[PDB]
């Protein structure tokens, strides 16, 4: 849904700030795997705020480029997985930038691809950024969905997944 | 391989060391012959 | 400020190429005549300062100078990485398949 | 006469250094003309004291004793390297090649562990001007270099590292990661470290020698995650020299 | 009163058809033995080391000397069939005998000789044959003696030059040495008897072993058990079986663990390198390796900072670092030429080390005792293509099956002798319940 | 630190820990047995020897 | 093949007990 | 197939550390203890009923009397264990309860488990071992182990899912 | 798919000339591998030096170039390091070492295209398999 909205606002000649920063930000929030009541866990109790946190605004829609200017997306995590790997593919499936576990053989690292991260709507909109490890701490987020800021300190959060009361 | 004027008994051999186990289905036979008794 | 040196170090020529100072031995292997002979030689004798640096290692006969000339451009040199170079893992990183 | 693996094996005389007779008292005289090696050098540790954390302004902690738990794995051995002549009669050690670091770790009082590398990996070690001959009387000092205890494929046990590993804490996916840049970025270190070597016996004949050690550096830093210690260890040396 | 499935021990007390079983089931034990060399000779191909090959019969054949040369080659495999067929053609006799006494025979023989007949409770006629068969022990331990001294050695994996036939020409004596072993501790780098390690050792054990045997068996034909014996055995066919199955229990366990640690005895030529071998064979493997591309082994630290290469044992020892520290008690002819006195010399290994050790160490490695039960060879992981799962691995395994099962067998029939000789071995008599005589406990 | 026992086995002598510091602040100490935890360990044994006693 | 020699060997046993019951024997 | 669920289960659900698991264990192991030492209690404490060495021909199934002694089973184990069954009744309602009860308590948990609500974490030592490197158990070691299970499984056992893993992102300790 | 006459066909020498094996010699080459070889170069890769694989890519830079039956069938008699510089027979089998390599005594010629041809088939029947070690396992 809010790919079919984006590209009716640029169809009719809104540019990408402008057709991400229509994007309600509730809509965006519902784009995110935090919550997904498949995340929690038995013993993880209380409100899923005490886990992410008290969500406060959306970041923005993040858009990855190569050192070619290719357009990359990130791998989103699936509810099954605790963990998951930082893969960044383009449009049609090929791996082209990942986050490397063992750096001695690595091919596609951010440094050697020139990963770079691009924020249209929300808070970062029309902020750049290309200093790999941000860009790397971006995409780590990335596999959630869409990005938000969160208030951790307020109700102590620590930062693991929660599932809602749909899941219990 | 056998020595070349034994080498006629080759498949003889390749069954050989099975037939000890052979005496032990051998005694159940023998006592399906007489009905466990 | 806190930085990892060797995903940095992926952002420079040794990401692309052999670099003389800090790769690992097994790289040697992607290009013809250079392993494991000239491989050895050019491990003991990093660092170097220039890629050039490598034709003037004592002993090379005239057909290792010619492989060498004939992979200049594959090679590069950057800043002796510590990280990189201890533990004798220019020779074992640990790496197998 | 000497011992055998299977007089040996077993019995911890493996970790200690050779020793020469009390009436090895001679001198081993030097040809500035000549070249040398030290064929093998011995350094055997007998105690590990560690710096205490004073917590105040001017007391500057002391150095304080500790207990070995790691057993008898703690002596550098086979060490060989240039003896050179210098212009003006010093004589420097290069160290080329040894077994020259092992891993040791100390107990201190109240049961923290203090993991060091006790090494003298690089040491170039020099002794004073007019030297001529070694005697019961010359002093070694130099400077080493002390490498990262772990080295850079090394795994945290939440599977962070260097060179290889995870960059962040992802059993924790949506913390502030600001808290946690110093456990997750891990960093290389490489220190120098000090030593004197002091020459007590010579055999003049043979051309072997022995004394005492002391060797003062920091202890490991866990890629980052702590601040080092500082060490000092003492113990017992035997090298033997040869005209190269 | 037993039923068909407990039928055997309707023959405790019919010394003659018990007889007949003994001696056959002796010839299909010799039968195996004889068809089971055969099968392995027919199979056996001499370019193959043995134990890519599935051989185990062979291997202790050629172990005694017969077949082989320098380096354990096969030169003559005439031997083998010669044990093979004699083993055949000799388990007839005992077939022949075995059936004779088990159906035609006498099936009792106390009243046809007083002295082939035997009353289980009879204390000395017991010893008497113990006895006997003690002084036949005996002389097969002198049999191998003979064998290493006066009829062409054994295989001497130590030998220099690649290991070879040895005439072992003094044998240990000195008790220090031989009963040295008995009370060496049975763990890591003791060994007890497992690590014997020489020839001589093994050929001087058996001499003693011959005399104390023979020694053993006319002191029991001589006496008769005394008193504080008498009252603390049973003394029934089921007890002594007891006491025996107890006996192979123990011995087989033993055998598990020799195949497994010794390479002297068990050379690795012919069985494939132990677990310890081919694990410090890797290491030693790329330290090679690395070492001829310019790596300086002794100076390279570890991810963990030890010796990549190289660290130190918990007693100072020079020893191969990584997982492998564990086995640096291992010990072997392709090893040994680099151990100094503080372990493994820095000097021999930059210098001194040959090809036949650098294709000694990639075969072992690449011959570990790993293998899956469809012989699929090398870790679990392992795609197939390799048919190999060491000799070693087989011997260990089965033999601890059979000591499992004997040391069972032991306890069911040491409890129920027990039971049997005290009169509750069928249950508990209503009438005299000892439980309803005691007192409560509270 | 809110320590009530502590200070009243220093008082009697007992100024040691098996871990090697000392309540004076000297390391590297030996107090053999009567350490603190020996002190807390004797009356623990103690405790339940006198709970048997009781039982009898 | 081999299976002609089993065949002929796994007989033996039991034409002994065939032979045994047929003519009433000590079985 | 059903081994692989056995792996798919510890490596994403961490499931051996789930109570209900746990409990389910209890069950089984308990219940199969309770099979063993019953039989071989009986076993051992019959009456003597008949007179041959095989006891099972001295019993007739519509014989009234107990055909072993509660009474020296009962003062055996009292003696050898500390308690006893005494009570013929309880003893075989105990063995249809533990056993029982064990498999609905793994029941549970897999429900749990359809969630995704896993008992997969404990906090508090994730909170120190992200903060103090030198901190290490049991429990980080296995989630090691599962996290290579999921990343060298999933591509094979999801294929629905098309992941491609690069070779230098597949977690791996050194040399291995 | 099938083993067609097309991957059957691999270089015979450096002149690109061709060969089309039988099914029958790669069977048999599969066999012999499987004899001689496969204890250290199981699946392509070699176990007691993981550096140099079996992959075509990597023959194709050996030099003498070995990604052809010629190259390996000469390996095979005279094996050299990857550079050409030594010969080590010594230390790998080859009919030259077959006194110390005794699997290599009963060789012929013909087995030695049959295993050469079989390397060279097997990357195009597995594809990044062969040679490539656990991960693709
Ligand atoms: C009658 C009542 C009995 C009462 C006995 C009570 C005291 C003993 C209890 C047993 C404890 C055994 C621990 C075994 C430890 C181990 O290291 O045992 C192995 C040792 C072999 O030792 C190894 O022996 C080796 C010898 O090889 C050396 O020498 C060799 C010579 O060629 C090679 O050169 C080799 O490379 C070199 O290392 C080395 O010394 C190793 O370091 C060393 O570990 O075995 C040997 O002592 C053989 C011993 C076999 C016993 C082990 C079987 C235990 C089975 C238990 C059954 C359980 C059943 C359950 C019941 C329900
Ligand atoms: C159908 C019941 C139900 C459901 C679905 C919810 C759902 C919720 N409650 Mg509510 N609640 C309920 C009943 C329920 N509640 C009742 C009955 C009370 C009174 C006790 C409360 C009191 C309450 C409070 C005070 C709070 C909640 C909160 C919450 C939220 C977080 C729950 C959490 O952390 O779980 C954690 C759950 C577990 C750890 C599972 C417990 C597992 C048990 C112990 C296993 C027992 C096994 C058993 C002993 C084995 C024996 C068997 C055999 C051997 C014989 C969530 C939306 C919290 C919130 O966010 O509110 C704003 C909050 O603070 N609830
Ligand atoms: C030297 C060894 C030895 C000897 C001579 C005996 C002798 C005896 N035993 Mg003891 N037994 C032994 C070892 C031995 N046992 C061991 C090692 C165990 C533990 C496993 C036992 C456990 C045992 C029990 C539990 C009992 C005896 C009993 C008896 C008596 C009757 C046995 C009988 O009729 O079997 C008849 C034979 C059979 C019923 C055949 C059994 C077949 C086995 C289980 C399977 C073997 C299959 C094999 C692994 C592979 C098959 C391949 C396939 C093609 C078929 C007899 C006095 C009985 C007794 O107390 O007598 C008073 C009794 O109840 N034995
Ligand atoms: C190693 C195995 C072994 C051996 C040697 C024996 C031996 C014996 N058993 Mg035991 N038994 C065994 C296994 C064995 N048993 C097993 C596995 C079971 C469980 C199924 C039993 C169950 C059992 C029972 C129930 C009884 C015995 C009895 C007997 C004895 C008398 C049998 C008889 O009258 O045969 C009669 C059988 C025949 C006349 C048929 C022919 C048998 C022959 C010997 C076959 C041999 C063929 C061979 C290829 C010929 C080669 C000859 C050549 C060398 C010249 C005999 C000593 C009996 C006993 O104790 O008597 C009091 C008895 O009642 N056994
Ligand atoms: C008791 C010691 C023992 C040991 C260690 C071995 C070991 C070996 N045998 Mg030998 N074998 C034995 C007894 C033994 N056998 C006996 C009694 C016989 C008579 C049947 C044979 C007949 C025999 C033949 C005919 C062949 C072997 C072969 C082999 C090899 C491959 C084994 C295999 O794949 O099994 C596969 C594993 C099993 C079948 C598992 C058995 C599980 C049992 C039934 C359960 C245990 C229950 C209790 C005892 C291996 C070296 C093969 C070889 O390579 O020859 C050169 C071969 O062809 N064996
Ligand atoms: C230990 C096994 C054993 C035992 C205890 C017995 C015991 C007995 N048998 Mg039996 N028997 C056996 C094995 C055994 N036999 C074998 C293997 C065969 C087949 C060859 C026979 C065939 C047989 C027959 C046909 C008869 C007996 C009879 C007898 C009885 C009297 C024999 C006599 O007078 O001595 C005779 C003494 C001698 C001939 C002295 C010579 C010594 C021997 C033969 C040479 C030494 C052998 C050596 C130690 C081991 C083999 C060598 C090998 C390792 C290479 C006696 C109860 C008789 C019987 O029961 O009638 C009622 C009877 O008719 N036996
Ligand atoms: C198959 C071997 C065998 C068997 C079954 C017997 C059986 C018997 N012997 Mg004979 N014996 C044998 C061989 C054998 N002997 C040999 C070869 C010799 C010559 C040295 C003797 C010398 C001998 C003497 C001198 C005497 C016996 C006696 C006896 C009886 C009592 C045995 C006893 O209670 O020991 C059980 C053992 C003990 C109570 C104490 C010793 C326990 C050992 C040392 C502990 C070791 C356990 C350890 C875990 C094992 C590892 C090895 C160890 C060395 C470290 C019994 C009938 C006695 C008798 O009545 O004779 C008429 C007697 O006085 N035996
Ligand atoms: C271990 C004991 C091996 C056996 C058995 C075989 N090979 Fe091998 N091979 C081995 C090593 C250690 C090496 C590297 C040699 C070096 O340069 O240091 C090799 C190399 C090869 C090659 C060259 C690979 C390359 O990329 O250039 C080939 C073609 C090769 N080996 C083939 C081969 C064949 C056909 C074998 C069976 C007869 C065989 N090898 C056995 C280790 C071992
Ligand atoms: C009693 C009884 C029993 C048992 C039995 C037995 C166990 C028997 C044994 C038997 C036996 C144990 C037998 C044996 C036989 C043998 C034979 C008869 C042999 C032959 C041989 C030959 C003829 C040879 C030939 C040859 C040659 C010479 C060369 C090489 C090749 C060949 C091999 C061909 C039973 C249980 C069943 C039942 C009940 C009763
Ligand atoms: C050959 C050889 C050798 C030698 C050996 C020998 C010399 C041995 C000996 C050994 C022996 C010498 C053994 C021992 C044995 C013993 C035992 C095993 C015992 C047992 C016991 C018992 C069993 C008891 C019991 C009891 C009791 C306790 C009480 C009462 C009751 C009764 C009696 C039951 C050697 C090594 C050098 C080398 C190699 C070869
Ligand atoms: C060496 C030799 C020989 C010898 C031989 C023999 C010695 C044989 C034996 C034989 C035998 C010894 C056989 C037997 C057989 C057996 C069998 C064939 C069995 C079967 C069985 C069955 C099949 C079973 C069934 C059943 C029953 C009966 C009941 C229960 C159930 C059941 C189902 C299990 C000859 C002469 C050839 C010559 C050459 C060489
Ligand atoms: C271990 C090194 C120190 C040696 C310990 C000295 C021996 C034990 C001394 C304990 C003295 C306390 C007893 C006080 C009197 C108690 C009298 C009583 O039981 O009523």
């Amino acid at each position: 849904e809010i790919n079919r909205r984006v590209q009716a606002s640029l169809a009719s000649g809104a540019t990408l700030e402008e057709a991400w920063s229509a994007i309600p930000e509730k809509l965006a929030f519902y784009d995110y795997i935090g919550n997904n009541p498949a995340k929690g866990g038995l013993f993880r109790t209380g409100p899923m705020n005490k886990g992410d946190g008290i969500a406060q605004a959306w970041k923005g829609h993040a858009v990855f480029r190569n050192k070619e200017g290719e357009e990359l997306f990130v791998r989103r995590m699936p509810a099954f997985f605790e963990s998951f790997p930082v893969i960044l593919t383009d449009k049609n499936g090929v791996v082209k930038a990942d986050i490397p576990f063992r750096r001695a053989e690595s091919k596609y690292s951010f440094e050697q691809q020139g990963v770079t991260v691009s924020f249209y709507g929300g808070e970062l909109n029309g902020q750049t950024f290309t200093d790999p490890p941000t860009v790397k701490s971006y995409a780590r987020k990335a596999i959630f969905g869409e990005i938000f800021e969160f208030d951790t300190e307020t109700l102590n959060s620590d930062g693991i997944f929660r599932t809602s009361p749909r899941g219990w | 391989k056998l020595p070349e004027a034994y080498a006629i008994f080759d498949p003889l051999v390749d069954v050989l060391p099975v037939i000890p186990v052979l005496f032990l289905a051998l005694a159940f036979v023998w006592q399906a012959a007489v009905g466990f008794r | 400020e806190l930085v990892n040196v060797v995903d940095e170090k992926l952002g420079t020529a040794y990401g692309e190429k052999i670099d003389l100072n800090n790769t690992n031995i097994a790289a040697f292997i992607q290009y013809r005549g250079l392993y494991p002979t000239l491989a050895k030689l050019i491990v003991k004798n990093a660092p170097y300062e220039s890629v050039e640096d490598v034709l003037n290692i004592p002993g090379l006969t005239e057909r290792q100078k010619q492989i060498l000339r004939e992979n200049l451009e594959h090679f590069t040199v950057t800043e002796v990485e510590t990280a990189l170079v201890e533990g004798g893992d220019r020779y074992n990183n640990g790496l197998y398949k | 006469q000497t011992l055998t693996y299977d007089d040996i094996v077993g019995t911890g005389l493996a970790n200690k250094c050779p020793t020469l007779d009390d009436t090895a008292r001679g001198a081993y005289p030097i040809d500035s003309s000549q070249t040398y090696r030290i064929a093998r050098l011995c350094l055997q540790p007998t105690t590990f004291l560690v710096k205490e954390e004073p917590k105040n302004k001017r007391q500057e902690a002391e150095f304080v004793p500790t207990k070995l738990v790691t057993r008898e794995t703690t002596s550098l051995d086979q060490i060989q390297g240039e003896l050179k002549v210098n212009s003006d009669g010093s004589l420097t050690f290069v160290e080329e090649d040894g077994i020259d670091f092992q891993p040791v770790t100390v107990q201190m009082a109240g049961g923290e562990r203090i993991p060091l590398l006790f090494t003298v990996k690089n040491l170039v070690a020099s002794t004073q001007p007019n030297v001529t001959s070694i005697t019961t009387s010359t002093d070694f000092k130099g400077e080493f270099n002390v490498p990262s205890y772990r080295t850079a494929n090394f795994l945290d046990p939440k599977g962070r590292g260097l060179a290889s590993g995870y960059d962040s804490a992802i059993a924790l996916p949506q913390a502030k990661e600001e808290e946690l840049a110093r456990a997750n970025v891990k960093r290389f270190s490489l220190t120098k470290g000090q030593i004197s070597l002091n020459v007590a016996k010579v055999d003049g004949r043979t051309g072997e020698i022995a004394g005492t050690f002391e060797s003062e550096q920091l202890s490991d830093d866990d890629m980052g995650a702590h601040e080092p210690h500082e060490v000092k260890i003492q113990g017992v040396f035997y090298a033997s020299i040869e005209p190269a | 009163g037993f039923a068909w499935w407990a039928g055997n021990a309707r023959l405790i007390n019919l010394s003659g058809k018990l007889l007949g079983a003994h001696v056959a089931h002796a010839g299909l034990i010799v039968f195996w033995a004889g068809a089971m060399t055969l099968f392995e000779l027919a199979h056996f191909i001499p370019e193959k080391p043995m134990y890519e090959q599935g051989l185990i019969l062979i291997p202790h054949i050629a172990t005694l000397g017969w077949g082989v040369g320098p380096g354990g080659e096969v030169v003559d495999t005439f031997p083998f069939f010669v044990v093979g067929v004699v083993h055949l053609i000799s388990s007839a006799v005992l077939g022949f005998g075995g059936v004779y006494h088990a159906i035609r025979g006498p099936e009792t023989l106390e009243e046809y000789s007083s002295f082939f007949g035997y009353d289980w409770k009879d204390k000395n006629k017991m010893t008497t044959i113990l006895g006997f068969h003690l002084i036949v022990l005996g002389i097969g331990a002198l049999l191998l003696v003979a064998k290493a001294m006066f009829f062409g050695g054994l295989y001497d994996t130590w030998a220099p030059g690649g290991g070879d036939v040895r005439v072992i020409t003094n044998p240990t004596l000195d008790p220090r040495v031989i009963f040295g072993y008995l009370l060496k501790s049975p763990f890591g780098g003791e060994g007890w008897i497992v690590s014997v390690n020489n020839l001589e050792d093994v050929v001087g054990g058996h001499i003693w072993i011959g005399l104390i045997c023979i020694a053993g068996g006319i002191w029991h034909i001589l006496t008769t058990p005394f008193g504080w014996a008498r009252r603390a055995f049973i003394w029934s066919g089921e007890a002594y079986l007891s006491y025996s199955l107890g006996a192979l229990s123990m011995m087989g366990f033993i055998a598990t663990c020799f195949v497994w640690f010794n390479n002297t005895v068990y050379p690795s030529e012919f069985y494939g390198p132990t677990g310890p071998e081919a694990s410090q064979a890797q290491a030693m493997t790329f330290l090679i390796r690395d070492q001829k591309l310019g790596a300086n082994v002794g100076s390279a630290q570890g991810p963990t900072g030890l010796g990549k290469y190289l660290m130190r044992s918990p007693t100072g020892e020079i020893i191969f670092g990584g997982e492998t520290m564990r086995f640096w008690d291992f010990r072997g002819p392709w090893l040994e030429p680099l151990r100094g006195p503080n372990g493994l010399d820095l000097n021999k290994i930059k210098n001194d080390i040959q090809p036949w050790q650098e294709r000694r160490a990639a075969e072992y490695m690449t011959h570990a005792p790993l293998g899956s039960l469809n012989s699929v060879g090398g870790v679990a992981t392992e795609i197939n293509s390799v048919n190999f799962v060491s000799p070693r691995s087989w011997l260990a395994t089965s033999h601890f099956v059979l000591a499992f099962f004997f040391l069972v067998g032991h306890l069911w029939h040491a409890g129920r002798a027990r039971a049997a000789a005290a009169g509750f071995e069928k249950g508990i008599d209503r009438e005299s319940e000892p439980v309803l005589s005691m007192p409560s406990l509270d | 630190q809110g320590m009530f026992v502590l200070p009243f086995m220093a008082r009697l002598g007992v100024t040691g820990s098996w871990s090697g510091w000392s309540i004076t602040g000297e390391t590297g100490i030996d107090p053999g047995f009567w350490s603190f935890e020996g002190v807390a360990l004797a009356h623990i044994v103690l405790s339940g020897l006198l709970f048997l006693a009781a039982c009898w | 093949a081999q299976l002609t020699m089993i065949a002929m060997i796994g007989i033996a046993g039991p034409m002994i007990i065939f032979l045994l019951a047929v003519r009433r024997g000590n079985l | 197939a059903i081994f692989r669920f056995l792996l798919f289960f510890q490596g994403f659900h961490n499931w051996t550390l789930n109570p209900f698991h746990m409990m389910g264990v209890a069950g089984v192991l308990g219940g199969a203890l309770l099979c063993a030492i019953h039989g071989a209690t009986v076993e051992n404490t019959l009456f003597q009923d008949g007179e041959g060495a095989s006891t099972f021909r001295a019993f007739n199934p519509t014989q009234a009397e107990e055909t072993y002694s509660m009474v020296t089973a009962n003062r055996f184990w009292s003696q050898i264990f500390g308690i006893a069954f005494s009570n013929k009744r309880w003893l075989h309602f105990f063995m249809l309860f533990v056993p029982v009860t064990g498999l609905w308590m793994s029941a549970i948990g897999v429900v749990g488990l359809a969630l995704n609500l896993r008992s997969y974490d404990f906090i508090s030592q994730e909170i120190r071992a992200a903060e103090d490197p030198e901190f290490e158990t049991f429990y980080t070691k296995n989630l090691l182990l599962n996290e290579g299970i999921r990343a060298w499984m999933a591509p094979q056992d999801q294929p629905h899912e098309n992941f491609v893993f690069p070779e230098e992102v597949l977690p791996r300790g050194n040399a291995l | 798919a099938e083993l067609t006459p097309e991957v059957l066909t691999v270089p015979l020498n450096s002149e690109g000339k061709t060969i089309t094996l039988t099914e029958k010699q790669y069977l048999e080459g599969k066999r012999l591998f499987q004899y001689a070889c496969a204890s250290c170069h199981v699946g392509g890769i070699t176990k007691t030096n993981p550096s140099l694989d079996l992959r075509t890519e990597t023959l194709a830079l050996a030099t003498p170039p070995r990604d052809n039956i010629e190259g390996l069938v000469d390996y095979m008699k005279n094996p050299t390091t990857y550079d050409g510089e030594q010969e080590i027979a010594e230390v790998h089998p080859s009919l030259r070492s077959a006194d110390i390599f005794p699997k290599m005594r009963n060789l012929t010629e013909k087995d030695l295209v049959a295993i050469a041809g079989h390397i060279l088939v097997e990357p195009k029947i597995l594809g990044d398999k062969w040679g490539g070690g656990k991960v693709y396992y």
